[PDB]
């Protein structure tokens, strides 16, 4: 599976994804800081739920100073505040914003105990203009994770008729001793399984070995002209997306149709639903048809409907070997 | 390589095969995908792949039309070869097979062939054979013509075109009616036993002929009658291909001296012309009575040639005989002899999930109304077995087909295939059968997994840890088999020997006070042997006797008569549970409310070495216990479950109980009167409190803890 970095342009593996992109927002700190520390916050760090409960904390600290910019109580921030080790000190990438945005980490005394604490200080130069802090607070809040995209690769095969031509050797049914003993050892097993008196959380550690495989899926579409669609999806990527998908490889993406999935249900356009929900995952066969209402007017015109993908993909079609 | 070994179907769809997800991933091939199967006798078929969490990674499944359209059989090989070029077809010509087109007439096109293809996008070959079912009637169709070849796709456009005489079957062709493992419901697990004993000697003859090991000469299939001991006789040899000989009883012995033993041994030597074969003798005891039993000289003797004929096996190569009977116990223990009929399998009754599989196999031809549930039919007939789940659907079916042929009115030899398509079987012509049915099986004794699981029991959290490291210890790492519960009565005892059970999915064998009564007063204790055997064929199972204590309190209790704490029947107990293995996969547990007068032998090592106290719950518990008897109604948010258990400080999990019943009694009479509210309400709590009680008092409880320290 093929991704395209976003902050560099680079083709990608799915391994190779975290590498590129992290690579390029620390680079990207040379030309602006802030931006680079943004992405750092909601990209670096995997759980999501603690970054937008940090960057809101961050976010009330930068409008507290705002409130009473007159006042030194608003100006430092604590470190070893409940709430600033919970939700901002356990993301990566939230000391390098502040520091981006004008505060400077020191240590004060604090107001009950000897040993200075640490906090960061918003300087003058940006404490005389409230409104640095205030497009950076937005800059932050707006932000989302940096991801690769993932490449469709588009493409379109022509099934040749030679892939299907085999012979069998004479010999090829002529089952030998090591295979009936594997088949007759595994119907011994099977009745011995049967007999095994067994709690719950034993049955749950085998059935469990195959649950684990894949997060990704390739769909193909058999279309009327004789030519199949393939393409490249996430495993929970809706439905809507494979849709669209075949809209734009028709010749005329506006002409209703319908997708059939391989058990015999019909994908829903307006559905909300996940691939690895309705079964098209590590892959499947879609049949494609036209709506019709479509097909009785085309027919009845004297149309033949010869062509269903734009030429602009047909142009590149491979065979299948 | 790119070859798989036919297995059984989890689909019954006859146009997909399920590969298992890795050998998709080698072929490179889709789910949905269409490809070839190269078959015997240079034969193909062409489906569409699927998967599942189930087929082995070097086997494909493939039901009985794919099977047979390929000339191949369940243990055999073929070849995978995809293939995407095959197109959608212009036109297809299908003809019915005579042999099921018989008493039918009509179009047959808009009732089988064109909701069978409509929208299906089934792959088709010439010569292909499919089944369509509907309108009590399994109608096979061929194909005799495609414009596309030699396969292709049918689409919505594509013309099915059915004009011609019915097709003559061909004489290699094998009847898609005939019985096979896809008509056996329940008991998988006795098939599977037979599978493993029966299937290699007959699919692979060279490994038994080219060496001196002989395969099994017999097994002894026995149970209650109508439970399949001759439906999977008759499943093997048609799976498998060997010649199937039917005798019974009846058949031989009606004969006169000398054509009654002729036509024994005569079966015989035609099995063994026909080999490999399977000789089925029904009614086992009928042929082969017991000596001591009979006066006749024809009964003797016919003793004596059965068991020759079982003798000359050794030469009679691939020939294998079965037999049936009632009980291994009805036939001349000659028959059992090392040799012979020494292996048997205990058929037993169908439970509550098998004869819910087996209506759904009566009702395979059958059209059913959106209301129909089999489910709940499955439940009801408790001691049914499938003879009796056989009757029950065909007399539903009469009853439709009364209610509408009063307004048909059509009187000819043949039914239009329209007017079998439009009846219908409701839920009101299954429960006029119920009502009519009778079970064959309500005397003997139905074993199955129990519905009771651990979210029933209140209380008791380390109770249940307890049971399932005493059974999940011999199994993850001689151990203890067996736990004794003690302590005051209706906390949960029968509970906890239920739920483990239903957590494991293993087999609940139950034994009351009056069923080890019935063994003492009858003089009858030799019967406990058949309980011990039964858990054996039942395992994995829980073997619970309740009220161990049942004869000495019969013989006196708190009195007593002139022996001590040993009787005839406990001693029988005592004596089989040393005859059980750990690895029997057998847990036996036993309850007692007076453990001052059971058998102090019980607890002995080596028997029920566990002993486990159940006291009255506490606080925490008893508000679980309330809450899990009113998980199955509807309870208005006023009612305090918690206050009620902090006033029943000393009632028993079955004291809380009632008050929850008698709630529910008065929401029922209150709901009945309103209508001549909908749900519980505290009223009738508080009331239902009024008149609850616990049912053990202080001194009993006393009397378990100082019997608990007594033992430490
Ligand atoms: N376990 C079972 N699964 C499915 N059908 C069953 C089962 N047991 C009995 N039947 C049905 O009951 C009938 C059995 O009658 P028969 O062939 O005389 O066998 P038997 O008397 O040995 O049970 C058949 O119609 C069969 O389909
Ligand atoms: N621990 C418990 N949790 C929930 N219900 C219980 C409990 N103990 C007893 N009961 C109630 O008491 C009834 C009888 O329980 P049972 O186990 O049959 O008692 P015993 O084993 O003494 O015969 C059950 O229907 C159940 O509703």
């Amino acid at each position: 599976v093929y991704f395209t970095c976003p902050l560099t342009g680079a083709t990608l593996r799915k391994d190779q994804r975290d590498a590129c992109i992290k690579e390029a927002i620390l680079l990207h700190f040379s030309t602006d800081p802030v931006a680079a520390s943004i992405m750092k916050i909601y990209t670096f760090n995997k759980d999501q739920d603690r970054v937008k409960l940090g960057v809101d904390t961050i976010a009330k600290y930068l409008d507290n100073i705002h409130l009473h910019p007159e006042e030194e109580k608003y100006r430092k921030i604590k470190l070893q505040n409940k709430v600033f080790q919970e939700r901002i000190n356990c993301l990566e990438g939230t000391h390098e914003f502040f520091e981006a945005i004008g505060f400077q980490k020191v240590l004060l005394p604090a107001q009950d105990q000897e040993d200075p604490e640490e906090f960061y200080v918003l300087s003058e130069t940006t404490l005389a203009q409230p409104q640095s802090l205030e497009r950076h607070k937005e800059q932050l809040l707006a932000a989302e994770p940096v991801r690769a995209k993932l490449d469709r690769q588009r493409r379109v095969f022509q099934p040749s008729p030679l892939a299907s031509q085999f012979e069998l050797p004479g010999d090829f049914f002529n089952l030998t001793a090591e295979e009936i003993k594997r088949e007759q050892r595994l119907r011994s097993e099977a009745v011995e399984r049967l007999s095994v008196l067994r709690t719950k959380a034993m049955r749950e550690k085998e059935e469990q070995r195959g649950l684990r495989k894949y997060n990704y899926t390739l769909l193909r579409v058999r279309l009327p002209d004789g030519c199949l669609l393939q393409g490249t999806f996430y495993a929970r990527e809706r439905l809507g997306a494979v849709y669209g998908f075949v809209r734009e490889a028709l010749q005329s993406d506006w002409l209703p149709f319908e997708l059939l999935a391989s058990g015999g249900q019909k994908l829903s356009e307006d559905e909300n639903l996940a691939l690895n929900e309705c079964g098209l995952v590590p892959s499947a066969l879609l049949t494609f048809s036209w709506d019709m209402a479509v097909l009785e007017d085309i027919k009845a015109a004297g149309a033949e409907p010869d062509s269903i993908l734009k030429p602009e993909l047909l142009s590149a079609i491979e065979k299948l070997l | 390589p790119n070859r798989l070994i036919v297995d059984e179907a989890i689909n019954e769809d006859n146009s997909v095969v399920s590969l298992s997800q890795p050998k998709m991933d080698e072929l490179q091939l889709f789910r949905g995908d269409t490809v070839l199967l190269k078959g015997k006798k240079r034969r193909e078929a062409v489906c569409i792949v699927l998967s599942d969490d189930t087929c082995s990674d070097e086997k494909i499944r493939m039901n009985r039309v794919v099977r047979n359209n390929l000339r191949v059989r369940l243990g055999d090989v073929i070849s995978i070869q995809p293939c995407p070029d095959v197109k959608y077809g212009k036109r297809i010509h299908v003809l019915p097979i005579d042999d099921t087109v018989e008493g039918i007439t009509g179009n047959l096109f808009e009732v089988y062939l064109k909701p069978y293809f409509l929208e299906a996008y089934r792959p088709i070959r010439k010569g292909d054979i499919f089944l369509v079912r509907g309108g009590m009637r399994a109608v096979e169709f061929k194909v005799v013509e495609t414009d596309p070849s030699p396969y292709c796709i049918v689409a919505p456009d594509t013309v099915i075109h059915c004009e011609g005489e019915p097709i003559k079957r061909e004489d290699e062709e094998e009847s898609l009616n005939e019985v096979g493992y896809d008509d056996i419901g329940g008991c998988r697990k006795q098939l599977a036993q037979i599978k493993e004993m029966v299937e290699l000697p007959l699919r692979h003859p060279a490994l038994f002929k080219a060496i001196g090991v002989k395969p099994p000469r017999g097994i002894l299939l026995y149970g209650p009658p109508g439970t399949g001991k001759t439906l999977i006789a008759r499943a093997v040899a048609n799976e498998t291909g060997a010649f199937f000989f039917l005798i019974n009883g009846p058949e031989i012995m009606s004969k006169l001296a000398g054509e009654s033993e002729s036509n024994l041994r005569k079966a015989f030597e035609e099995a063994e012309k026909n080999a490999p074969a399977i000789i089925f003798i029904d009614e086992l005891d009928a042929i082969a009575p017991k000596r001591e039993k009979t006066h006749g000289e024809v009964e003797r003797r016919i003793v004596s040639q059965l068991l020759t004929l079982m003798d000359g096996l050794k030469q009679r190569a691939h020939v294998i005989v079965m037999a049936a009977t009632n009980r291994p116990n009805s036939i001349d223990p000659a028959l059992r002899r090392f040799g012979r009929f020494d292996r048997e399998v205990d058929i037993g009754i169908p439970d509550a999930t098998g004869r819910l599989e087996i209506l759904q196999i009566h009702t395979k031809n059958m059209k059913l109304a959106d209301d129909v549930d089999l489910e709940q039919v499955a439940n009801e007939t408790h001691g049914h077995v499938g003879a009796d789940l056989a009757a029950l659907c065909s007399e539903a079916a009469l009853q439709a087909i009364r209610k509408k042929m009063d307004l048909i009115d059509l009187e000819d030899e043949t039914i239009d295939a329209e007017v079998m398509n439009s009846l219908a079987v409701t839920m009101d012509d299954f429960r006029w059968a119920l009502s009519q049915s009778n079970p064959s099986a309500l005397r003997e004794t139905v074993v199955e997994v129990p519905q009771v699981t651990w979210e029933d029991i209140g209380g008791l959290e380390d109770v249940k840890r307890e049971l399932q490291e005493l059974v999940q210890y011999p199994v993850e790492h001689t151990p203890s088999k067996g736990v004794l519960f003690y302590g005051p009565p209706g906390c949960g005892k029968t509970l906890l020997a239920k739920a483990i059970a239903n957590e494991c999915q293993a087999n609940f064998i139950s034994i009351k006070g009056p069923e080890l009564l019935t063994m003492w007063f009858g003089e009858s204790e030799a019967n406990v042997r058949e309980i011990f055997d039964k858990a054996r064929q039942a395992a994995p199972c829980v073997l619970f006797f309740d009220e161990l204590d049942s004869i000495a309190k019969a013989r006196g209790g708190n009195i007593g008569d002139g022996g001590g704490a040993a009787d005839r029947v406990i001693n029988q107990i005592l004596t089989e549970m040393d005859g059980m293995s750990t690895k029997k996969n057998v847990f036996i547990i036993g309850a007692t409310n007076r453990p001052d007068i059971i058998d102090p032998a019980i607890l002995r090592p080596g028997r029920l070495d566990q002993l486990i106290y159940i006291p009255l719950p506490d606080e925490k518990s008893r508000v679980a216990i309330l809450k899990a008897n009113l998980r199955k109604s509807p309870v208005a948010k006023d009612v305090d479950l918690e206050f009620l258990a902090k006033m029943t400080n000393g009632f028993s999990g079955a004291d809380l109980t009632e008050i929850c019943q008698r709630a529910c009694k008065l929401a029922i009479r209150e709901s009945i009167e309103s209508e001549i509210v909908p749900e519980i309400r505290r009223d009738h709590f508080e009331e239902a409190m009024r008149f609850a009680r616990r049912s053990v008092s202080d001194n009993d409880i006393r009397k378990y803890e100082m019997f608990a320290q007594t033992l430490q």
